[PDB]
């Protein structure tokens, strides 16, 4: 059906002239965003996606300005018609995901975000990285933000290092207000993935004690607590491997 | 009767800008040239069109499951693969080869015009590697249906197999659109040809004179005049004349007495134009009326025009005992005195009207071609150049 929809589609410029009504009557850009939707459902078959594919500077017009449908219309068209590096560089929600700390159009915009900002999971790294440590503390829906900060902490998992090394600090740095449970999670996230990537570390020894100190402060304290004192152990174990809101 | 295997055709449309009869064929120049553009048949009269470079050849015709085979071996197309002459059904997907350059025709992937959004442009290209060569046929006929064979003079749909598209007439380009557009034939020459040694129009030839016809060299006149030489002039480029047809569809018929013919020398352009006033002269391309340039091709000195085929070659090249007259003065071509004898056109002249034919090759026509091409293109370089 999508074969034969797409064909005849085709037998019957348009972004020159249609990101004209930004401003004007919230009818023609959902008409659009449809069309698109509708495009975006189709993925031989390299014929017809040489069909499909200039696009991309329409894209991030809308990807970066009524809103909150259009954008997940592209990001659906983009994730299937069109490598990790050039695809995080075009930062494409970088004032979104710094609106989503700005917390009721928003309101919804942000559980509408939260599992349409998940396929980025496939110095600007740094301000993403950044953005979205304000983004994930900054809601503590629930599961589906619990499923964005899996998703967060699997995108740390990818890249240099020393990103990641602030991305560490900066959970040990919001866990010391903590010593509420998407936090703990989150620097739990953050524990875990310096316990994998504690080889390439064995300034950082001073941060580090100061972690051990406060994770030890926590368990010299005697449940979403439980699980956290005991992923903490895996935390005492990264800071042995390697070294041995606002 | 039907289309097959090797029958050079043609393609035509008849575009209705303000009602007008403003008529084309398709060209392909290439050597050169990697993009297709048109050729006015409608002001035959006054300014003949240019009819060698826009003749086409169909190497092949195929279902789509030969096109899947040519998607299996990762080509040699079993030498035919099938006949034969395979005679040509709709709905088959065939091959245009330019008749000229040997080239292929393709779709290319390129947009190099308007923008106009994501349509392509058409030129021809080496090889048959892919998709973007072959051409799908749908009729363009609520008479017709699919699968059955296809008349002379059918009006058809040309469709690619890679880009899937149309072939588009554009407002002036040739393109790859999403709109429908009629693409008739003519046939032109087919098949064979027919015995060896005939008059067959669209062949470029000589004439003997014991010695040969010619025009001076270059570095000049601007080439207007015309002389005779002996000696090696047949091997030179410079003496090669080619009999260019009256009418557009069986222009590549054979040759008789009788009927008339338009001459152009290959490596000039400038068209044989006798000049009704004395005698033999030489004018341009737009100068070549009806009365003013063919020539008639009489079997003594004495002194049809609607044949739909190919017909008797009157004439061979050996016993060519011809004598060429002009339609309105009737005049003849007999000459007068690095040798000087110069050819005039007469009433009686001589008895040396009657000169024998000598045919030409492919190789020196596949070169004489790309000699007016690069010195045309050299000349637009030294005007820039100048500038």
């Amino acid at each position: 059906n999508a074969n034969v929809v797409v064909r005849l589609l085709i037998r019957r410029g348009l972004l020159a002239a249609m990101e004209e009504a930004i401003k004007i009557g919230n009818a023609i850009m959902t008409f659009y965003a449809a069309l698109i939707d509708l495009l975006g459902r189709c993925a031989e078959a390299i014929r017809i996606r040489s069909i499909l594919r200039g696009d991309l500077v329409g894209v991030i017009s809308i990807a970066f300005q009524f809103c909150p449908d259009h954008k997940a219309a592209m990001v659906l068209f983009l994730d299937r018609v069109y490598v990790q590096d050039f695809l995080l560089h075009l930062l494409g929600f970088l004032p979104d995901l710094r609106a989503a700390a700005s917390l009721t159009d928003m309101a919804l915009a942000l559980n509408r975000y939260l599992c349409t900002a998940v396929l980025p999971l496939l110095f600007a790294g740094t301000e993403h990285h950044a953005s979205l440590i304000d983004s994930l503390l900054h809601t503590v829906k629930g599961c589906s933000l619990t499923k964005a900060q899996r998703d967060s902490i699997e995108v740390c998992l990818l890249s240099r290092p020393s990103m990641m090394q602030h991305l560490l600090r900066r959970l040990v740095f919001d866990v010391p207000l903590l010593n509420k449970m998407p936090l703990k999670l989150l620097t739990n996230h953050y524990e875990r993935c310096w316990k994998y990537y504690c080889l390439p570390g064995g300034a950082s020894e001073e941060e580090l004690h100061l972690s051990r100190k406060l994770f030890w402060g926590i368990f010299d304290a005697l449940y979403e607590q439980e699980l956290f004192k005991l992923a903490l152990p895996c935390l005492s174990a990264v800071a042995g491997a390697l070294p041995p809101n606002f | 009767q039907f289309l097959r295997t090797d029958d050079e055709v043609v393609l035509q449309c008849t575009a209705t800008i303000h009602k007008e009869q403003q008529k084309l064929c398709l060209a392909a120049e290439g050597f050169g040239n990697r993009l297709c553009f048109l050729e006015s048949t409608s002001n035959s009269k006054n300014v003949p069109p240019d009819l060698s470079i826009c003749t086409f050849v169909l190497e092949q015709s195929l279902s789509v499951r030969a096109l899947q085979e040519m998607l299996a071996n990762t080509f040699m197309m079993k030498t035919a693969q099938g006949g034969g002459h395979r005679t040509l059904l709709y709905g088959h997907a065939i091959l245009l080869r330019h008749s000229y350059s040997g080239m292929y025709l393709c779709c290319l992937s390129t947009s190099r015009s308007s923008t106009d959004k994501l349509a392509f442009d058409v030129g021809l290209q080496e090889d048959t590697t892919g998709e973007a060569c072959w051409w799908t046929i749908h009729p363009a006929s609520k008479q017709r249906s699919e699968g059955e064979k296809v008349r002379v003079g059918d009006d058809l749909i040309l469709v690619s197999v890679s880009s899937e598209r149309y072939l588009h007439l554009s407002y002036l380009h040739v393109d790859a659109a999403f709109q429908q557009t009629l693409w008739s034939v003519a046939p032109i020459s087919s098949g064979s040809e027919a015995a060896q040694g005939y008059l067959i129009g669209g062949d470029v030839l000589r004439l003997l004179h014991g010695e040969c016809l010619t025009v001076p060299s270059g570095e000049h006149e601007q080439r207007r005049t015309v002389h005779y030489e002996g000696g090696a002039v047949s091997v030179h480029a410079r003496s090669l004349w080619r009999l260019e047809t009256l009418r557009v569809a069986w222009s590549g018929s054979h040759i008789r007495w009788g009927q008339p013919f338009r001459l152009r020398h290959v490596t000039t352009g400038k068209y044989l134009s006798l000049m009704e006033d004395k005698s033999l002269l030489l004018m341009d391309k737009e100068k070549a009326d009806v009365k003013s340039t063919a020539f008639t091709f009489r079997s003594s000195k004495e002194k049809r025009k609607e044949v739909d085929g190919m017909g008797t070659s009157e004439i061979k090249y050996g016993d060519s005992v011809c004598f060429i007259q002009h339609i309105g003065t009737g005049l003849w071509l007999t000459y007068q005195s690095s040798i000087q004898r110069k050819a005039i056109m007469h009433h009686e002249g001589h008895m040396d009207d009657g000169l024998n034919l000598s045919r030409s090759q492919h190789e020196e026509s596949r070169t004489a071609r790309v000699i007016r091409s690069t010195v045309f293109l050299f000349n637009r370089f030294i005007r820039g150049l100048d500038a």
